[PDB]
């Protein structure tokens, strides 16, 4: 499957790159 | 008047201030049902100096978004297993596959947001006392992996301070 | 008295309010990721159903609880990569496990929930029109696994909106 | 690897199992 390290950074990626969206649109 | 060393020293109050503002705000949350931290409810503070301000900042705007990752994080951080003698590593290599594809303000408040994540999970599993390792895992991965210099490039922390506010 | 005929003919109105009104409460939210879907912005319903008030309010009370899903579901979604040619297998096997071990309130508002995400990942990979067929994956699972008769047992649907 | 569509069902029961602890009468 996955080690869950590469899950999390995968998944924060995911986050950050929504927070960058955000406070741009913002 | 910006360098690296001095985002570097000025990271701890950032991310200090950022968990102690992100714990208000989730405990005072209506649903909730997340168990206190009070190693978080007691952090010594000042919540107006500059980088006390920008921890806020960076805590309160958006935080509808990370509410989407709840779920995934306590199933990853299950899996992780971190303790006390792994938790560094394990972060720093987190981190950096983070940033490999790109450094954003964003992905800064992402590894923030893990430094949260990860020492509210490993106090609830029994350790207290963690918090201190954690910040100096924030702090030092931004010293010695580039996200300083960047912060520092760009202004420093204050550069951050209205994000979100347009 | 309530039959499991009735629950499994209420639970269409049911779920297709419960698809409306999650759709629109989540489209509201701040920094909101999932595109509009516009089959469930339009969702034609019934404006005076006791029913619909039913979906209605579990989409609401569930709100808090369900968006903590949210990342999760995307990534376990994508690892699946359900189609409309797997996607009866599929409903069934995760609608069997889910209620392997039990049913309650809480696991039957949750096949509703994942009727949603289903409906949502279908129309976002293109295909148009499957609602209705969600809609009776979840009907025809509830009547046939018994849930439609749990439901009937504690009232029907209504006994729902004493929850919280 | 568990299969997919097990992962998903024990999330989903996660899920509801939340819901009904949260939700429980008086
Ligand atoms: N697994």
């Amino acid at each position: 499957d996955m080690r869950p390290e590469i899950w999390i950074a995968q998944e924060l990626r995911r986050x950050g790159d929504e927070f960058n969206a955000y406070y741009a649109r913002r | 008047s910006m360098s690296e060393e001095q985002v570097a020293q000025d990271t701890e109050e950032v991310f200090r201030s950022y968990v102690f503002y992100r714990h208000q705000q989730e405990q005072e949350a209506e649903g909730v049902a997340a168990p206190a931290d009070p190693e978080m409810v007691t952090l010594p503070l000042q919540p107006s100096s500059t980088m006390g301000q920008v921890g806020r900042q960076l805590a309160i705007i958006g935080d509808d978004i990370n509410r989407r990752y709840d779920s995934e994080f306590q199933t990853m951080l299950q899996h992780l297993q971190p303790t006390a003698e792994n938790a560094y590593e394990y972060f720093t290599k987190i981190a950096t596959s983070l940033f490999e594809s790109g450094i954003n303000w964003g992905r800064v408040v992402a590894l923030l947001g893990f430094g949260y994540r990860l020492a509210l999970h490993v106090y609830q599993h029994g350790l207290t006392g963690f918090l201190g390792q954690v910040t100096r895992f924030v702090v030092d991965f931004m010293l010695h992996h580039s996200i300083a210099r960047w912060i520092a490039q760009r202004g420093g922390w204050v550069a951050a301070l209205n994000l979100g506010n347009g």
